[PDB]
């Protein structure tokens, strides 16, 4: 909403593709070793980044 | 070339290329309806009467899904898509094997969007589709 | 003998000895009209007939749909599975084929009924499988080919 | 000729030449409704009384077949033909052989069209046709 | 990772924080719905169409409640702090983890407040929640 | 302090000092709804989105009685005395202690009265109260 | 042997001895498909396959969901606790977990019904246990991998 | 909860009618168990944008 994310649209095309996913892990096969840590696995996020203007061109031909 | 007996196994549905497999229990799983009514008869004090004929062709389509259908992730998919500005068509065709009955249409658009329950069993998930023409096919098999 | 299943299949009420341990029978519990009205009426006329004016008989068949109903038992120890592949074999296409006009519907509930026969308990499953298809019939019937009217004008 | 029970087997119904064959299950399968009514009474604050009869004779019906019926092959064949711009009357009469009673129109016109439902079994398939004229036939049999 | 079984009991739903637990008997005791349709059709008097899409990315959500859940004395409280003056939005966010279907949104607020009914037995607590933007998750398990 | 089972011999209601016995059966015998919606979503033609909240906190109770319980004398003599002319403000307050959840309220007015029905058995009788302010109670026992 | 309840469970109809004075017996009841039509269709090619013309078989699968329905029955001095932790141990997650694609539906109500037997009234409890599970099997099946369409335009 | 209604079923035990009668009478309590269970009681988290 603040306009740090990319609208969902590939810049490559102007296709569809989203623009943030979340991956989280499934804890269904996790041994119990590694479950008495008490400590979670990696949940995983992907971004796009919500370019900016810097510079800008025109061109004014003229026919008379 | 006998008219066998209808079956669901004999119709077939195609939106956007890839086929509509998730579908709910129901004798109404997908119904297209037409835009307006074909015609208006207007009969005067006198007795006369005049009838007129309407040129809108088009149509609605109704697709009831399970909670767990790869259709409804394409729709969700499309409906993202939709919201982010991108606007075309994803032409939809069905039809029935058995007596060649169904339609086509070109250019499709997401209308409505389903509501999420959850509660405690499975629940219908019904998108509806419009479009601007809709042209059904002649059942020539009777 | 079945060629989903690898077993053998027999018809309900023989007189034969059991054929094995694992098999399966089918019987024929009913089946009815399922409209109430036709659909289409077909006149056909006989080769090389005649009812005696030169002209060939006729005959017509009505159209309509139909529903069988079977019963499907599987005696043995591998019963629940035999029928898991006939509810499953269901769905897939170019599989569930039938001659004629004939489509599989539905296949019901599979329950497990175990019996102590022969001092032994015999595993036992049984189902419910149902038909559709349409109807053939032929009767001869008779048909107008001219017409004749009269038209009066009562007070000219 | 004695009033015999009444009997669907004894009812024709014509459409622009050919029979009406494939008909959905149920007590009401072919229904013709007036168009509006006979009259109207309109009683003054006095108590007096004055009755106004309209010059409205027209018509619309109701027909319901399965969804495999040659009949609907007509039918949709004529809907199209309207909608390409052709516009004609295609009569339509039915009547009760058990007692005469029944009527008929000399020109009617596609109205409204079904929905085409696939789902699981097989659904009703209802058009409604109307005319601006519509005689019935006295049944002189009781 | 096969797609198992439907089950509540792999269904999440987050509150502010803390979860949601005591939830009434039903097939549907989490619904949310969207604010308006996703678009609209206009056909003229030639024939033509055009489509129209809003912008409108809004949701509502009604959640069932038994008379004795913690969640009913979270929203009790919260709906006292809303009628005191402060005002906040309390990011609510539902989830299968079967198919990864489901929706979150940022910032919600209570709408409507449910009927205190004693009678023989319990009774739902019916709560509604509005918010001004709703992200749906797309389904890739199917 | 175990949250034990619900049960109407633990709910307490108290009508103008004087406590309630004789209701109705049913799982709706003491309902109480508020006066209108917490809030209100006000989404534009852009996008942007405004949430609005009002400061009515008022909320109607609905009673069912027996033909033969002292309450319905005492509603019926209050009702009485309103139409007299005199007007006052007689609190209703009910809570169940289970859960502590319910609320309260301090000057109430009769709204609705019941209609009297005879006939072969007994029916019930509805009585509608309004408040200006209602203030429920926290559960704080969940 | 269930994890849960600490004593011995053993299948429904054999011909052992009693194994002990409490104990448990499940039974299988019925199962059925759950919804009328299938969710997906999964097609896959069998590993190093030949249909005669350099092409590898296609299997498919079909997936539904389905519904097993078993009889549970506690004998002995201690049935009704026994399975009132399991009713209560359904709600528990990390507890009522199962292999694959299963999942524990709902346990119904018990009931209780003292019979006498051996001359002595013998405790005995009762429930059912639904489970709930997709679908897995597999038929060869053929496949299109081309095409061919004419156009022609009738006068030109 | 409730107690539902009362049957009389004299019956001729013993060479006398003994006088007899039954009702059913419900209860209603919460449920009460225990298992041990695994918590998690630390988190981590990883965010990448991916094109800057």
């Amino acid at each position: 909403r603040a306009g740090i994310v990319a609208l969902d649209l590939n810049p490559l095309t102007g296709a569809y593709e989203p623009a943030y996913t979340i991956t989280v892990p499934s804890v269904f096969d996790i041994p119990e070793s590694q479950r008495k840590a008490r400590i979670a696995p990696a949940i995983q996020v992907r971004f796009r980044y919500a370019g900016a203007v810097h510079y800008s061109v025109i061109n004014y031909t003229m026919t008379f | 070339m006998a008219m066998k007996a209808y079956s669901m196994l004999n119709v077939t549905a195609t939106l956007d290329g890839r086929r509509v497999i998730g579908l709910m229990d129901g004798d109404d799983a997908i119904t297209t309806s037409p835009g307006v009514d074909v015609g208006t008869m207007l009969v005067g004090a006198d007795g006369s009467w005049l009838f007129s004929q309407t040129a809108d062709k088009s149509a609605t389509v109704v697709i009831k899904l399970k909670p767990n259908s790869p259709t409804h992730r394409q729709l969700t998919e499309k409906w993202m898509a939709q919201r982010a500005g991108r606007l075309v068509g994803f032409p939809f065709d069905f039809i029935d094997s058995a007596s060649n009955e169904g339609g086509t249409g070109a250019e499709f658009f997401i209308q409505k969007a389903p509501d999420d329950s959850k509660g405690n069993n499975a629940v219908v998930r019904e998108w509806t589709i419009v479009t601007g023409e809709w042209t059904p096919t002649i059942p020539t098999l009777l | 003998m079945r060629r989903i299943t690898g077993i053998t299949v027999i018809k309900d009420h023989q007189s034969e000895d059991r054929p094995a341990l694992p098999y399966g029978v089918v019987e024929l519990a009913n089946f009815r009209d399922l409209h109430q009205q036709v659909r289409t009426i077909h006149y056909e006329d006989i080769e090389d007939s005649d009812n005696g004016e030169g002209f060939p008989e006729v005959q017509a068949t009505p159209e309509v749909e139909q529903e069988w109903v079977f019963l499907v038992q599987v005696y043995g120890p591998g019963g629940l599975d035999y029928l898991r592949k006939v509810a499953a074999a269901f769905h897939v296409n170019q599989v569930n084929d039938l001659p004629g006009s004939l489509v599989i519907h539905e296949v019901a509930q599979i329950n497990s009924i175990p019996e102590f026969l022969g001092e032994r308990w015999e595993k036992r499953a049984q189902t419910n499988i149902t038909l559709r298809g349409m109807s053939t019939d032929g009767f001869k019937v008779d048909v107008i080919e001219q017409h004749v009217i009269n038209v009066t004008g009562e007070r000219a």
